[PDB]
């Protein structure tokens, strides 16, 4: 279903800062010892507004919050790193039988 | 009353033996574990061996393990050591000392014991190892 | 175990106040026992566990100490009191003893 | 399900004798799950061997109990009188408690 | 040295609910098996039932339309009632603590240590 | 369980993995993504007097950390350095593989102190506390954060520093001051802009009114500007 | 196949304590801030004999152990904590082809 | 492989992966549970002059640790605080995440010394040492476990302590201490039940039977009791 | 497609040293108190060449340096060891549909 | 993405997932395997002086660790000990969970110091720093290693201890030294092949050319020879 948003104000617009996904090795920028900083590894971007992905977006979040503070108080790992393999291996088994 | 002494020295070849004899008297000497300790001639004082008084333990210091052996006898109010094997740095100055030490028994059938330390003392027999 | 008295000899005067400390490479925390012995006797037990008097000694003997550091304390010294004193270990089999303090009293 | 059957019904044995007293499962069972319980008269029944041979703590060592698979004994070598009672058979297993009836041992 | 206590009303009505108390003296409820014992007189012992702290409950088959077991931890109390009593359920009553094991000591689901027992009569 | 979004002719809608939705195809680990958005969206208030109730401390919970791979960019960081009265520090430090976040406009760096009865920084909305790429349930001592939460997807196919300090950090009786330089500044009051602070520095080192001791120095604002 | 126990002693009652698996967000409780201690985020509960699962489960349990250390001598992981996942995909696996 | 189990009709089966069980359908993630069983269970004697001549040191081998999702209700938990002889501790500290095993009846707090030769304590049986959702095969020291093994599964669709001493532990020549204080207390033999400790405790409290002076005190047992 | 080699010079025989990966459990050699040292857990081999396998595999590890360095310069992980659990489901995913 | 292999009929191909290769068969995760390949495979020069110019440092990034499976048998390891000037270690320590290189003929031990400009030691090409079946961008000290890559499959169905020393480690500008005991050594010249070194170790403990004083020995080689 599509979610409704519930919050009082909310940002139409993101402005998104991720690693650079994939990137064409040009020369010797890949390797480690010429590579640059840590506050180089990144990418940035906009996202217009289309038909309100943005507040669904976030009362998407608002909504996720309480099950994954529930899920992380039921593990003993530090830094959980393994949700998304975990849910993958959900829709397979789901799709599979 | 309370009567330490020691006894049974003299001189003995190296690699000989001799077993010396504390005698004791005017305590529970079936209650009491005791203790051996050893003064080098014209030095320090340094501690060698006890035995625990129910006859569980026979423990050494390190110089000695494998030369010397502690009984005891408690129908003869006795304490002993035995030494074999001697060497040249034995001779030296032995005392046997009783261990600072009191019992109650006021809680149910079975006493106790108060472990502090050392308290009473012997003279003193020295041994000389040496051929002769 | 490895204990060490410091310092090595002290002479004073009768009525003077002596302090010795003894050291352990690990901790016992009260289990100690204190000598006298005048040359050519016995070593007379002064203090056990470190801050108990024995009895038949007067009460000029004092000191205590916490964990590896274990002090004795003369009051006041008197013309008996010119002895070597002792330490013993209190805690682990074996025992060790102290090197020997060798107090000299300064007499008439 | 499950009946205990004793054999025999009652028991009159000297002192110092060997009483053996066995209960047969109405069953199959294979499971050393059992019970031989002291019932003094007007008191509680008291525990004496479970798990088909494990003495219970407070039993005096003379009794002893085995068996395999659905005959299964108690012995008491060294009759005393203060055995005087009567004995239960008991068998626990999938989540339920069965008895029987027991059985009257009389000390001559 | 733990100690249980029965409790109950001596005298019944038939067809009515008899309520009984175990109540424990020493220790605590909590994570062991909590037993009823029946004993007619003259007869042999007749197993009733066991509750576990957690609630879980079992019942012997020939009282299971009859009885239930309740367990209260607040009030280290343990209660057995008999729906629809009759002149037969006269008897003594027991309860019996039925653990695997304590600390050193194994059992085998044992019944280590008993109350004292009270005879309960229903009568008009 | 924990749910899930999913793209759909550009429409967000709860991927119903309880009710499969089998006309949506997932076809590489590379259509899942997990990203972060700031409390910054939802509009909840940014000045620190608004800021530090939201905060609070305990004792005997465990700290945990999830990871994200994309974020907002932020508006407002945060971080923090509070002692304890007796000289010891309230935050944990941070262990191995936290740096700070990454893209910030304003970072509001405090100091100070504050009775600190517990031992971790929990967030009282149960929000998470925005590192870099590494959502924590806990606030490290000196590393830049900023407030958010986390949501999941399945895809379709600099800064400037600000320094303050406080007293009696975490109660709601805590009060809030500037720093020009470490002996020089101004009490803070609700009605302020961080660019009338802005101004403000750059007024007092034009006008030379600084610290020429050794003491502390509190200015007050004109209560008719 | 059935896996026959050879034990000597087998409790044939389980007593079980887990996490709150699911729960109810009731109010503000599954904020941690508001969260219940260490002590308190567990559930129990017990399990009657069903045909001897509980021995059969320990007799299972006897012959794991074996394996198991094989495979933790075997990796360079202080914390092992994915030999379900693992195990999930083996099971996709093989069902596929 | 790593052996399985599968529930069937309430029947448990090993879960052959080398021939396929094809009617056992696996359809969720929430389905695997990874269960930890109680050495209580099998009949292992529990008593601590039984239990640690199970245990022993070893070098030159690397601790593992390996996590599960549920366990037994325990009756006997354990905890050790051993020194070497020059002072040292024998057992390594615990690495965070690590907490005591949570559910437990007793407590045998043990402490003492020993010749620790070796590094770490290992389980001579290879069983693992029960932690907080943490099965581990090593000791650390402080930290309270149970003993006992781990079963892995397919699914279908408040404490006592009570406080030891020890000289010379890990040989088979250690002797055993009861603790009623710091100075007060009894020697052990094998026939004693912790609930006759109970009593003991209670009733030299009651008695007043303890230390009034500065010495270490150690009682016997009646011979005949 | 085949892999050419474009190094200078390849060794074609290979020496590997591996895991124990089975290992029958010959009475208690599987526990670890009675386990083998560090040195001591591991087994070896040989490789003949097979048609060049080992210079195109050599060609691979060079061909596959840079990608696994843009993945590791991209996560935040301090030791990353789900990369082949990732791979099977990347399989899984893409087979199924 | 991450390229990844395959065998068929004995043959290497790229596995193509892009364009899927349905003909081949994935039926279990034994048939993943991780190996790692040894950089004297491809016939880079191995002797100290050759190998320290391809190594250098830098500070301001994170080091990152890999594992794999199994790896080859090697026939040069190094490690390092260097000391800044000022008295500090270049090199940080090894966190837990790294053993050495298990399987090496020779360990080129290497000691000194240098100025060490940077945080950590990154290799100039790009290759991985070989540790127990751990693959580690960085060298942790005093841990021995080996040099390599490492290459991803699907899958069908002791040592000798060599001393040196270096001054201005890391420059192009280092000297090299060897080590006969702590005071006795000799001066590092290209053409010497280590088995020279080796009945040179043995010639001086015949002869007796050590040192009998408290200074330091620097020999030179026969420049014919
Ligand atoms: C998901 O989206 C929802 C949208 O509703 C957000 O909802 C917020 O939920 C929290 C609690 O869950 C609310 O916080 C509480 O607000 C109450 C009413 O707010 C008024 O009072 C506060 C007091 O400062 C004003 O700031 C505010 O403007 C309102 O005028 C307060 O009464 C509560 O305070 C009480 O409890 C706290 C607890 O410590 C005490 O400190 C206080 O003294 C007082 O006793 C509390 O502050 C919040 O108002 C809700 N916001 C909205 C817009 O509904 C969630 O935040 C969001 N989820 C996440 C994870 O972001
Ligand atoms: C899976 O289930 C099996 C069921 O058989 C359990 O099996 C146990 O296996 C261990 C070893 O694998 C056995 O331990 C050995 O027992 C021998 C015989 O036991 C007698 O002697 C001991 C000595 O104390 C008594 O306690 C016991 O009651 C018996 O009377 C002993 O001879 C062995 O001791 C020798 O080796 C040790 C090694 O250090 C030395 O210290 C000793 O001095 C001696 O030389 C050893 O103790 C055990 O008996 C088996 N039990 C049963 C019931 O068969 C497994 O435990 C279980 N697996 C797991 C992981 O729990
Ligand atoms: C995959 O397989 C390829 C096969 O080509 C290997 O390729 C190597 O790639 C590196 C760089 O990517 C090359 O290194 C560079 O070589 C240049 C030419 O080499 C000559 O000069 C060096 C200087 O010592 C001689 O040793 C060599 O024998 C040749 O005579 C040099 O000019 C470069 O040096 C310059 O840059 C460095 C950077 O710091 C400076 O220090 C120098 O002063 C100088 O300015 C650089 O050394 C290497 O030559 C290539 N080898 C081959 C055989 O082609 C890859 O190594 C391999 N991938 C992996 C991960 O192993
Ligand atoms: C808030 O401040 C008032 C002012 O005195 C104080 O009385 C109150 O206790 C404070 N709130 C809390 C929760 O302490
Ligand atoms: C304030 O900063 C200056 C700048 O270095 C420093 O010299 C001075 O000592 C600082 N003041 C105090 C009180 O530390
Ligand atoms: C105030 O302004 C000066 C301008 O030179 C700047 O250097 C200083 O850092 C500013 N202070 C803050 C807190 O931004
Ligand atoms: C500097 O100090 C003097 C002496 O207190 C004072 O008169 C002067 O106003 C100070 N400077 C400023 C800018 O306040
Ligand atoms: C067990 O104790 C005896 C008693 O002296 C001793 O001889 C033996 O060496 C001990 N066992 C071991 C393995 O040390
Ligand atoms: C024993 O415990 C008491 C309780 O605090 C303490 O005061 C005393 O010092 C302790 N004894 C020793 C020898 O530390
Ligand atoms: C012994 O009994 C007293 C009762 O007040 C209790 O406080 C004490 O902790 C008990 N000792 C142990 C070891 O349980
Ligand atoms: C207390 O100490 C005195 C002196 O040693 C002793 O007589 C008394 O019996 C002690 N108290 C108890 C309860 O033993
Ligand atoms: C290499 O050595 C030469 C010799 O003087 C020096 O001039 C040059 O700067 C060095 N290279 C680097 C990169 O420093
Ligand atoms: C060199 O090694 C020997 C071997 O132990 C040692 O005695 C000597 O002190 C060492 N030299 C220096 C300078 O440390
Ligand atoms: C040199 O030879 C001797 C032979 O006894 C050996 O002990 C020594 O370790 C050798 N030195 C090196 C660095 O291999
Ligand atoms: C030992 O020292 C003496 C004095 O310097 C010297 O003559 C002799 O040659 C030295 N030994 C060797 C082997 O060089």
């Amino acid at each position: 279903e599509v979610i409704v948003n519930a919050q009082p104000k909310c940002n139409p617009n993101l402005h998104f800062w991720t690693t650079q996904d994939e990137g064409a090795a040009i020369g010797l920028a890949w390797i480690p010892y010429f590579g640059p900083a840590a506050e180089g590894i990144y990418t940035e971007g906009l996202m217009h507004n289309q038909d309100g992905l943005i507040c669904g977006l976030r009362q998407l979040a608002n909504e996720t919050t309480q099950a994954l503070q529930l899920f992380l108080r039921a593990t003993t790992e530090l830094r959980t790193f393994s949700i998304l393999n975990r849910k993958a291996i959900d829709f397979l088994l789901q799709r599979w039988g | 009353q309370v009567q330490v002494e020691e006894s049974g020295g003299g001189v003995v070849q190296p690699g000989g033996s001799l077993r010396l004899s504390c005698a004791a008297s005017g305590f529970m000497f079936s209650n009491y574990g005791m203790h051996w300790v050893r003064q080098a001639p014209g030095k320090g004082l340094e501690w060698m061996a006890f035995i625990r008084y129910d006859d569980s333990k026979k423990f050494y210091a390190d110089s000695v393990k494998g030369r010397f052996t502690i009984s005891r006898d408690n129908s003869k109010n006795t304490l002993y050591l035995q030494m074999n094997s001697l060497r040249a740095e034995d001779t030296a100055l032995y005392y046997c000392a009783k261990e600072l030490l009191q019992v109650y028994t006021s809680a149910w059938g079975e006493g106790h014991s108060y472990y502090y330390a050392l308290d009473v003392w012997g003279l003193g027999t020295a041994v000389t190892v040496s051929s002769a | 175990i490895q204990m060490t008295q410091s310092p090595s000899s002290v002479s004073a005067s009768v009525g003077d106040r002596v302090t010795i400390t003894c050291r352990a490479s690990q901790d016992i925390s009260n289990w100690l026992a204190w000598y006298q012995q005048k040359p050519g006797k016995a070593p007379e037990l002064l203090i056990y566990t470190a801050s108990i008097l024995q009895s038949g000694v007067s009460s000029r003997f004092s000191g205590s100490g916490s964990g590896t550091d274990f002090t004795l304390t003369i009051s006041s010294l008197q013309p008996e009191d010119s002895a070597t004193y002792y330490c013993q270990q209190g805690k682990s089999f074996p025992y060790t003893f102290g090197q020997g303090t060798k107090l000299e009293i300064k007499r008439t | 399900e499950i009946v205990l059957t004793q054999s025999p019904g009652t028991l009159s044995l000297s002192p110092g004798e060997r009483a053996t007293l066995s209960c047969r499962a109405s069953q199959s069972v294979s499971s050393s799950y059992f019970a031989w319980y002291q019932q003094k008269p007007g008191q509680a029944p008291r525990l004496l061997i479970s798990g088909t041979s494990t003495r219970a703590p407070g039993i005096p060592d003379r009794f002893s109990g085995s068996g395999s698979g659905t005959d299964f004994t108690l012995t008491i070598s060294r009759l005393e009188p203060e055995d005087f009672a009567v004995y239960f058979c008991q068998q626990y297993g999938n989540s339920l408690y069965t008895f029987g009836q027991g059985t009257k041992l009389e000390i001559k | 040295q733990v100690q249980l206590q029965e409790s109950g009303p001596g005298l019944g009505k038939p067809s009515e609910t008899l309520s009984l108390s175990c109540t424990v003296s020493g220790a605590s409820i909590r994570g062991y098996f909590w037993n009823w014992i029946r004993q007619p007189p003259g007869k042999g012992l007749e197993w009733i039932g066991y509750i576990h702290s957690t609630g879980s409950t079992n019942y012997n088959p020939s009282l299971k339309s009859r009885v239930t077991i309740s367990v209260d931890t607040s009030k280290n109390q343990v209660s057995l009632n008999v729906n629809s009593v009759t002149a037969a359920d006269t008897a003594v009553y027991f309860c019996a603590r039925g653990a695997w094991n304590v600390a050193t000591v194994y059992y085998y689901y044992g019944m280590d240590v008993w109350g004292q027992g009270t005879l309960v009569t229903v009568s008009s | 369980s924990i749910p899930l979004g999913v793209i759909h002719n550009s429409t967000l809608q709860v991927s119903d993995v309880d009710k499969l939705v089998c006309r949506d195809k997932l076809s590489s680990t590379n259509q899942l993504r997990s990203v972060g958005l700031n409390l910054e969206g939802n509009g909840v208030a940014t000045d620190v007097p608004s800021v530090t109730k939201r905060w609070g401390f305990r004792s005997g919970v465990p700290p945990k950390v999830v990871n994200y791979e994309a974020g907002e960019w932020a508006e407002n960081c945060y971080n923090l350095e509070i002692k304890k009265p007796d000289g010891s520090e309230c935050l944990p430090a941070a262990p191995d593989g936290i740096r700070g976040f990454p893209r910030c406009r304003y970072v509001h760096k405090v100091s100070g102190t504050g009775p600190c009865a517990g031992d971790f920084a929990f967030h009282k909305e149960g929000a998470f506390f925005l590192y870099d790429r590494l959502a924590s349930t806990v606030i490290y001592r000196g590393t830049t954060f900023a407030e958010g939460v986390v949501a999941f997807l399945i895809l379709p196919q600099y800064s400037t520093t600000i320094r303050y300090q406080a007293t009696g950090f975490g109660t709601n009786e805590t009060e809030y001051l500037f720093e020009v330089d470490n002996l020089t500044y101004v009490q803070l009051e609700s009605r302020f802009t961080p660019q009338f602070l802005l101004q403000l520095n750059e007024t007092i080192y034009a006008s030379g009114k600084r610290s020429n001791t050794t003491g502390k120095l509190i200015w007050k604002v004109n209560p008719e500007i």
